[PDB]
């Protein structure tokens, strides 16, 4: 499969944004997605995660109650909502494929398939 | 949870890298690392603390023990020059190391 | 979930011998010495049941026409539950019995199963007797009615029947150990009802579901390898037959004919 980020873009904080990433191929539904974000000049950061059938949600915990996270295996696509955004949430947002079904197999493998993040900035 | 990697480390062309990967007690969860090239989306080099997926060299070596996962590369040369990611994932949450970048002289 | 693997694998079908196996105790009477002549649905003496095998990863969807016989070698617990539904699909009511380490879960939702549904098995580092399972079975599953949670159903032969009559699904089974190489075993061995469940649905057609491990990743495939350990599962037929079961002193069945 191929990921394809979209919906990120300049916000002043405090905005919302709802950040899109439509596979390439049907085969989406096989894999838990993850979001996962890579500060401007800073290390790799873990942001949400989903199970495949979208039934386990987990944050990390400095996003959590302010982002929430979805997906569409129907339009193959995966969304992340961004309620009260800081400034400190200013990234690039990837969005990765698992390839576990559910919580309990995240640690099996690991985020296979990346798709080129699209940029976030929160700021004036 | 917490993991910590070195700020940076460097070797030779040819020579064997070393990037490491302490946690608390991380020997008993599996540790998967990344690579991810300046500018550039993550590459996943090795998973499962031994197994590297499809595409990635050989010579691409990890081991998890205790509270230390390490990363090994055997013949380290000029595409390798990148930032290398532990990651592992405590209470469902996943948490990505430091990034040690390698520089290939 | 519902990741697709038989791309193109068409090996034409092989058929063992039921030699004398599947039948069951048709009753909750107790029977001493006796030679009892029963008419229920049987599986008919040395019939020729298909022999499929895990390792094509052999997940067909096959008809369940008055009732199966269902026979795995199954030398790892590889063979996990069946999906017994008439169209398994949304719409339809489907059934599912599948059991994890412990215990078995059985179902009766509006599954939406996949097109090759099965389970993942991983082994933790922490304990390699965990045995980890994921479901890819099916997508969706909502609106509906009956759970039941009881001990596993589960070389070690097992043995199942499973027949749909008047609204209750009943099951019967018989693990016994095998030495014997390839097929069924010739002695013979009455099959005892594990459970009754008062399920009434309209049911025409069955799935297996296989456990695979995950042996390694190509980055974008999800079908990359799915290795299916070594195992095969044996499905025959209920027939609607006159039995002579024959009860020994113990209330056992030790022998019988057609």
């Amino acid at each position: 499969v191929q990921l394809v980020e979209s919906g990120g873009g300049l916000v002043k904080p405090g905005g919302s944004l709802r950040l899109s990433c439509a596979a390439s191929e049907f085969t989406f539904s096989s894999y838990s997605m993850n979001w996962v974000r890579q500060a401007p000049g800073k290390g790799l950061e873990w942001v949400s995660s989903i199970s495949s059938s979208g039934s386990q949600i987990y944050y990390a915990d400095s996003v959590k109650g302010r982002f929430t996270i979805s997906r569409d295996n129907a339009k193959k696509s995966l969304y992340l909502q961004m309620n009260s955004l800081r400034v400190e949430d200013t990234a690039v947002y990837y969005c990765a494929t698992n390839g576990g079904a559910h919580s309990s197999t995240w640690s099996f493998y690991g985020m296979d398939v990346w798709g080129q993040g699209t940029t976030v900035t929160v700021s004036s | 949870y917490e993991l910590t990697q070195p700020p940076s480390v460097s070797v030779s062309p040819g020579q064997t890298a070393t990037i490491t990967c302490s946690g608390d007690k991380l020997g008993d969860k599996y540790a998967c690392w990344y690579q991810q090239r300046p500018g550039q989306s993550p590459v996943l080099v090795i998973y499962q603390d031994s197994k590297r997926p499809s595409g990635i060299p050989e010579r691409f070596s990890g081991s998890n023990s205790g509270n230390t996962a390490t990363l090994t590369i055997g013949g380290t040369q000029a595409m390798d020059e990148a930032a290398y990611f532990c990651q592992a994932w405590d209470s469902n949450t996943g948490v990505f190391g430091g990034g040690t970048k390698l520089t290939v002289l | 979930q519902c990741v697709n693997l038989t791309t193109r694998t068409q090996l034409p079908p092989a058929y063992t011998n039921s030699f004398t196996r599947g039948v069951y105790y048709p009753d909750k009477v107790f029977r001493s010495s006796v030679l009892h002549s029963t008419q229920d649905l049987f599986l008919p003496f040395f019939s020729n049941v298909t022999w499929f095998h895990a390792k094509r990863f052999d997940n067909p969807v096959l008809p369940f026409n008055d009732g199966v016989y269902f026979a795995s070698t199954e030398k790892s617990n590889i063979i996990r539950g069946w999906i017994f539904g008439t169209t398994l699909d949304s719409k339809t009511q489907s059934l599912l019995i599948v059991n994890n380490a412990t215990n078995v879960v059985i179902k009766v939702c509006e599954f939406q199963f996949c097109n090759d549904p099965f389970l993942g098995v991983y082994y933790h580092k922490n304990n390699k007797s965990w045995m980890e399972s994921e479901f890819r079975v099916y997508s969706s599953a909502n609106n509906c009615t009956f759970e039941y949670v009881s001990q596993p159903f589960l070389k070690n032969l097992r043995e199942f029947v499973f027949k749909n009559i008047d609204g209750y699904f009943k099951i019967y089974s018989k693990h016994t150990p095998i030495n014997l190489v390839r097929d069924l075993p010739q002695g013979f061995s009455a099959l005892e009802p594990l459970v009754d469940l008062p399920i009434g649905i309209n049911i025409t057609r069955f799935q297996t579901l296989l456990a695979l491990h995950r042996s390694y990743l190509t980055p974008g495939d999800s079908s990359s390898g799915w290795t299916a350990g070594a195992a095969a599962y044996y499905v025959g037929y209920l027939q609607p037959r006159t039995f002579l079961l024959k009860y020994n002193e113990n209330g056992t069945i030790t022998d019988a004919v057609d």
